[PDB]
RNA sequence: ACAUACGACCAUACCUAGUGGAAAACUCGGGAUCCCGUCCGCUCUCCCAUAGAUAAGCCACUAAGGGCGGGGUUAGUACUCAGGUCGGUGACGACUGGGGAAUCCCCCGUGUUGUAUGU
RNA sequence: AGGUGUCCUAAGGGGGGCUCAUGGAGAACAGAAAUCUCCAGUAGAACAAAAGGGUAAAAGUCCCCUUGAUUUUGAUUUUCAGUGUGAAUACAAACCAUGAAAGUGUGGCCUAUCGAUCCUUUAGUCCCUCGAAAUUUGAGGCUAGAGGUGCCAGAAAAGUUACCACAGGGAUAACUGGCUUGUGGCGGCCAAGCGUUCAUAGCGACGUCGCUUUUUGAUCCUUCGAUGUCGGCUCUUCCUAUCAUACCGAAGCAGAAUUCGGUAAGCGUUGGAUUGUUCACCCACUAAUAGGGAACGUGAGCUGGGUUUAGACCGUCGUGAGACAG
RNA sequence: AGACUAAUCGAACCAUCUAGUAGCUGGUUACCGCCGAAGUUUCCCUCAGGAUAGCAGUGUCGACCUUCAGUUUUAUGAGGUAAAGCGAAUGAUUAGGGACUCGGGGGCGUUUAGCCUUCAUCCAUUCUCAAACUUUAAAUAUGUAAGAAGCCCUUGUUACUUAACUGAACGUGGGCAUUCGAAUGUAUCGACACUAGUGGGCCAUUUUUGGUAAGCAGAACUGGCGAUGCGGGAUGAACCG
RNA sequence: AGGUUUUGCGCGAGUGUUUGGGUGUAAAACCCGCACGCGUAAUGAAAGUGAACGUAGGUGAGAGCUUCGGCGCAUCAUCGA
């Protein structure tokens, strides 16, 4: 048995269905600042620049910017300790991260709150909470008549 | 049973010093009493570090007290519960008031021939049981011949232990691209 | 004679026993690894700020 | 393998500090001098009684051996040596493929 | 038991056999007893079960210790901050889900209770629907914390 | 067989080293015996120094 | 709204067949001295914008069109996490607390949009 | 299921023009296949080599120019102890290639294609040392490569022992036992077909379900500070899957002699030639000469024919010492 | 005859080197208290042994900092297993139909696109499949985030970058909270030092691979026994409690 | 015997009397000093060279003090000299 580099990397790797050729120019078009959080996913078309198969869908910190890479911190759990990881990664292989989008527009969203509040008189809710049991409410039956369901018998269908 | 990770945990610190110094054991007594009767943390802290080993206690040297004693700390009473030792590097020795838990001879007369003053920690309890106006001083813990053997390894550039230094010690084959690999 | 060959089974046991320690994050990371012409540069725009920031308290007044 | 003759590459020479043309031939290891003092030492150890005071060895598995070419430069007759990869047959000079 | 239901064992307080703990039901909540439900009995308890629980088996933890709540005294001065000033407050603080409740439950000890007087059902560790007296059995716990109290 | 960070051993005593060991538990009859030695020889250069210029 | 140039998403945009196309644009078009390139001015390159034509490109519409896209149905099915001193000789199955698909099949649709200059 | 110890001055680098495998139509020789033309043609081709990814105005193919397969030292990634080694990734110092550029290029589109200390040999400079002081030879240092360890983190290495020895191992074989039952043995279900006629008196294919531990395998759990290892003799008891004997039922049962089956282990199951045998086969008697277990029953019961240490011979093998389940 | 050489012979006896070496066998001496394992990683002429990391103890120290977590929730990525599919590619595979004009062969009334036939191709259908097939595609599990080292405004530094103060990075000054921006817990946070034993494991659920199978051999996750008593399963290392 | 880490002591930029000498109630105790060892300076193979721009630096933390404005130990991270 052997232990390469790409090995088992036949489907992580590949391009999907219908996915081959021509990559969009919007990934050249991005742009990345240091500190900025990226989601790496290999491009198998680009094989300059790649990620070793096990930063393939993890989610890192820029902690460099080049010509046409980006330096990415990465913790990964080797035994009992985390290792911190520093990956130089082309700019194919990487994409801005979503994983930050409901925090940082919760805070904007969270200091108009206060802005209003303050204004306002009234204090509001600023932290989320988690899902409640429902509320006690009335179901009328008016035109909308329960329907009795019953076990059906069994039988064959082939 | 009761599924606890941890149980009999017993505290990491200590709780009374390990010297059988009499001295030792009249001031922590004092001590003692000064932290459970008074609200200032020095008194704590002090009462604490009266507990440490030596090497926990390095010493304080007058250069390094008046390195301190700059920058409107003049006239406060220095507090160091360790060792004030002398530094030829210092020419000119600043008046200063010292509590310490003992002095060389050479920084305790240069002191006094500064027109300072030296104190004993049951002196500084005396006059000033609260601590007040005082700065209280930890000599450099790490700088000692041991701790630059901690932690050796490849890349982390601490001190080996070898017999001797020289070319023939511990300089070829794992030091040099020359001799196959550095570290 | 034969044994056996390798075994995964306790490893995460004795990993937990004292927890996975994940190396604490610093305001200031180092700059090892980033881009040796924006460091240069970084070096002497961190001098001209310090020397700035003390004309600054000695007579500046930005 | 075939390489050419002559190429032009970075020279490491005082005055060139520059891309120049290079004569390339093949390395040749000199022959062994009898008053090193690694030889000396080893008829040293050789004379008298004993036998054989050093390994020899036998298990020879390599089939082939790293192609150094030495190249002269062109303007001060620097020379630097380029190690290549393995290969069996070795020719510099040879004609090209059509 | 496996490490995740031990976790989660061990962050609703529930360490012992027959310890007891009043969790305010969300969703993040609901999740994990639904994780853990092949080793807790849950129910939703009435003032009576709310009553005789805090009166019997009432201990708060002060300054890391477990203090009988024999006077309101202690009541108030470990929840004096929060309006909670008796053992009346800390019931209905309880039973209604107040805006502090997180601190009036997490001041109140972990319940310890005994076996029930009556014993549980011929096997006990299956669901209560499916006759044992694992999961949810709604107000039907209110019989249990009564046998186990 | 080192098993730590130690400095690496070299206790010349792979010789029979307990063969010629010198211990020194005469230093002080020694000491007396060369006192007297020298109370002698003064005693014998009477007035003369006991030693050379 | 339409056209052109540069695009973004990269078939709702592709593929096949039929019908129509104001204005301008685009196009086919004409010539081969010069620049340039070919076996061949086919392509590429240069010169003309006169003439001819929307025949093709291009655009639009059409087709119980192939494909694609979206939805439903398949189906709370297949599967799966946790549970029992559950059933069954077994293979395997049911139940409890949860999560939950994919074909065939049916229905709908056949591009959206940015910058700039124009009609 | 396979691959590697190589191979390439291009099969490396840059740029540009083109679009491949195949199919349908056509054109003298010419046809199934030679060349030419058009139309379809998502890659079904090609890309050194295994396989998997990847690639269409290219990563394929042809053409033009070249040597980024260059110099310097760091950082990082995989295997990982976050050590080497091999590989690999982004950037800086330089000065080069190529395209009008933008840009690309630090060997092979990516994943394999390789090697420490000591020694030796090269390359590098107004470099260092030969320690009483100089010059010239010589030698030794510093930096970078090469000569190789394939048991590939890297000893310098032929056999035999039946004359054998020691420390141990039931971590590990040969004999009992234990699990299993392929194999061996013994049954069942089905029933094409045989049986003159008739599937089922009696046989019985293809298939399929089992049982047994009197075969042999598979495993290595017990025993290697030892459980005496074949067979025979002697002796007791147990099992039934019954050879004979008792009583019954069926026939392709007229009688006779047989055959099949049921209840049945109460009672018996022999004397000899050859062979150590087990097993077997003959001679003969008999109602019959059934099959097995009991640590493959039974060695402080025997015996020692077999296996069989040391002596010895032969054949084959070995240069030989010696080997052989001959 | 490897026979005999003082009961000693495939190298006698005596003394010494010598307490020769042994990764191997055996043993290793009072009590109580607290904590408490490993049979796994990498390298080794390594496989009955070592070193290395891990697990463990002890000693501390640091503000024990208001943080930490084998957990849930919310938001946002990755995956190619279970299942599903083959009138979808690759490959395997069962059956008939419709025509072609011929496409091969063979004929009947010969350049007669004459009229037949037997296969082949094509086409729209059909039965059944894949560890090294796939258009799809779960469950479980997994990366990241949920603030004060944040957010908003203004303008300072540079030798980098831009056509340019225009950006990049690091800041000065000012402001935020009538609320530090999910839940639960915190029955413990972090750093350091020195070192023990271990490096033969075995069993079970689920997923499995080889095997006819095995109280067989080999793996993933978790829990156990080893190291553990007690009630139950009559009897038991692992089962139930 | 040598090494290491951690305890407790003495002195501290020094430290160590006991090789030796003096002395003695005589293997004790007491006293003395030149040298020497280790430390105070590293780095390079070596020739050799050899440590302050700053109140011994800037930033973020940081116990404890504070005249309540900040001063900031140890230590950690970081950019510099
Ligand atoms: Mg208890
Ligand atoms: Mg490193
Ligand atoms: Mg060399
Ligand atoms: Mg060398
Ligand atoms: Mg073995
Ligand atoms: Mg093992
Ligand atoms: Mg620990
Ligand atoms: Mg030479
Ligand atoms: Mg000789
Ligand atoms: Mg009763
Ligand atoms: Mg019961
Ligand atoms: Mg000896
Ligand atoms: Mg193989
Ligand atoms: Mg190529
Ligand atoms: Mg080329
Ligand atoms: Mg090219
Ligand atoms: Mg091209
Ligand atoms: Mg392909
Ligand atoms: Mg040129
Ligand atoms: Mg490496
Ligand atoms: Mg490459
Ligand atoms: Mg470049
Ligand atoms: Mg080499
Ligand atoms: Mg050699
Ligand atoms: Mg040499
Ligand atoms: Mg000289
Ligand atoms: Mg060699
Ligand atoms: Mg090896
Ligand atoms: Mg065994
Ligand atoms: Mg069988
Ligand atoms: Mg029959
Ligand atoms: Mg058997
Ligand atoms: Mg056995
Ligand atoms: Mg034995
Ligand atoms: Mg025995
Ligand atoms: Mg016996
Ligand atoms: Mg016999
Ligand atoms: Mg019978
Ligand atoms: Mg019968
Ligand atoms: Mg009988
Ligand atoms: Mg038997
Ligand atoms: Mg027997
Ligand atoms: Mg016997
Ligand atoms: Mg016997
Ligand atoms: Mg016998
Ligand atoms: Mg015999
Ligand atoms: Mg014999
Ligand atoms: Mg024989
Ligand atoms: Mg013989
Ligand atoms: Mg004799
Ligand atoms: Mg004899
Ligand atoms: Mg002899
Ligand atoms: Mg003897
Ligand atoms: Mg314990
Ligand atoms: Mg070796
Ligand atoms: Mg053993
Ligand atoms: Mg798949
Ligand atoms: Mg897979
Ligand atoms: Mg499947
Ligand atoms: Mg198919
Ligand atoms: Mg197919
Ligand atoms: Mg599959
Ligand atoms: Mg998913
Ligand atoms: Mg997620
Ligand atoms: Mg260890
Ligand atoms: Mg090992
Ligand atoms: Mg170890
Ligand atoms: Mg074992
Ligand atoms: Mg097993
Ligand atoms: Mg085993
Ligand atoms: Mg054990
Ligand atoms: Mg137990
Ligand atoms: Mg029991
Ligand atoms: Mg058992
Ligand atoms: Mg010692
Ligand atoms: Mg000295
Ligand atoms: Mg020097
Ligand atoms: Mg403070």
């Amino acid at each position: 048995h052997a232990a390469g580099l790409r090995s088992g990397t036949r489907y992580a790797f590949s391009r999907g269905f219908r996915k081959h050729g021509q990559i969009p120019l919007s990934t050249y078009l991005r742009t990345y600042r240091v500190g900025d959080i990226v989601d790496i996913k290999v491009n198998g078309a680009v094989q300059k620049g790649m990620p070793h198969k096990f930063y393939h869908g993890k989610t890192g910190v820029v902690y460099n910017v080049t010509k046409s890479a980006v330096g990415v911190i990465v913790y990964k759990r080797v035994k009992h300790r985390y290792i911190e990881k520093r990956i130089n990664v082309r700019i194919e292989h990487v994409k801005p991260s979503r994983s930050r989008e409901d925090f940082l527009r919760r805070v904007k969203e969270n200091a108009e709150l206060k802005k209003k509040a303050k204004a306002e008189g009234v204090p509001v809710q600023l932290k989320r909470q988690p899902a409640m049991p429902r509320e006690a409410h009335t179901v009328s039956i008016a035109d909308n008549k329960p329907v009795t369901l019953a076990p059906v018998a069994y039988e064959t269908t082939i | 049973g009761i599924d606890l990770r941890w149980k009999h945990v017993r505290s990491s610190h200590r709780k009374a010093p390990k010297s059988d110094n009499v001295y030792l054991k009249l001031l922590v007594k004092l001590y003692r009493f000064l932290a459970r009767r008074t609200e200032a943390p020095f008194n704590k802290v002090v009462l604490r570090r009266l507990f440490m080993s030596r090497i926990n206690r390095p010493p304080v040297s007058l250069s390094r007290i008046a390195r301190n004693l700059k920058n409107g700390n003049e006239k406060k009473t220095v507090v160091v519960v360790a060792t004030v030792t002398d530094d030829n590097r210092l020419l000119q020795v600043p008046k200063m008031e010292v509590a310490a838990l003992r002095f060389t001879a050479k920084a305790r007369a240069r002191i006094e021939a500064a027109g300072g003053r030296t104190l004993t920690l049951d002196q500084l309890a005396l006059e000033k049981p609260t601590g007040a106006n005082t700065l209280l001083l930890r000599g450099p813990k790490n700088a000692r011949e041991a701790v630059k053997h901690f932690g050796f390894g490849p890349h982390k550039h601490k001190k080996p232990y070898v017999r001797s230094k020289g070319r023939k010690f511990e300089r070829a084959r794992g030091r040099r691209r020359s001799r196959g690999f550095k570290v | 004679a034969k044994s056996k060959n390798s075994s995964q089974h306790n490893q995460s046991r004795k990993a937990h026993r004292n927890g996975i320690k994940k190396p604490k994050t610093q305001r200031y990371p180092s700059l090892k690894g980033t881009d040796p012409k924006f460091r240069r540069n970084h070096r002497h725009a961190l001098h001209g700020t310090a020397k700035a920031l003390k004309e600054f308290k000695e007579g500046k007044r930005e | 393998v075939n390489v050419p003759k002559t190429r032009k590459t970075f020279c490491k020479g005082k005055d060139c500090q520059k891309h120049t043309l290079h004569k390339v031939t093949q390395y040749k290891a000199g022959k062994a001098s009898a008053f090193a003092q690694g030889k000396r030492r080893y008829d040293r150890k050789q004379s008298g009684y004993g036998g054989q005071t050093k390994p020899v060895f036998h298990k020879k598995a390599k089939t082939t051996k790293k192609i150094v070419l030495r190249l002269e430069c062109s303007v001060c007759k620097t020379k630097k040596q380029l190690p290549l990869k393995r290969c069996k047959h070795f020719e510099l000079g040879g004609d090209k493929k059509t | 038991i496996p490490p995740k239901p031990r976790k989660i064992l061990q962050l609703l307080r529930l360490r012992q056999i027959n310890n007891g703990v009043f969790v305010k039901v969300t969703k993040a909540t609901a999740e994990m007893i639904k994780i853990v439900e092949p080793w807790v009995a849950y129910g939703y308890p009435n003032l009576k079960s709310v009553r005789e629980l805090i009166y019997k088996r009432g201990y708060g933890k002060v300054n890391g210790q477990r203090i009988p709540l024999t006077d309101n005294a202690i009541i108030e001065e470990n929840l004096g901050k929060y309006g909670i000033i008796c053992i009346e407050d800390l019931i209905h603080e309880i039973f209604t889900v107040g805006p502090n409740f997180k601190q009036a439950a997490n001041f109140l000890w972990p319940f310890k209770l005994s076996n029930p007087n009556g014993g549980f059902r011929p096997r006990k560790f299956k669901h209560f629907i499916e006759g044992g007296d694992l999961g949810n059995r709604e107000e039907h716990i209110n019989a249990l914390i009564r046998a186990m109290n | 067989a080192i098993k730590h960070n130690q400095q690496i051993p070299n206790n010349h005593f792979r010789k029979h080293w307990q063969r010629r060991v010198r211990c020194h538990f005469d230093q002080p009859g020694k000491k007396v015996t060369r006192r007297l030695a020298r109370r002698a020889k003064a005693a014998a250069l009477a007035p003369r120094p006991v030693d050379k210029l």
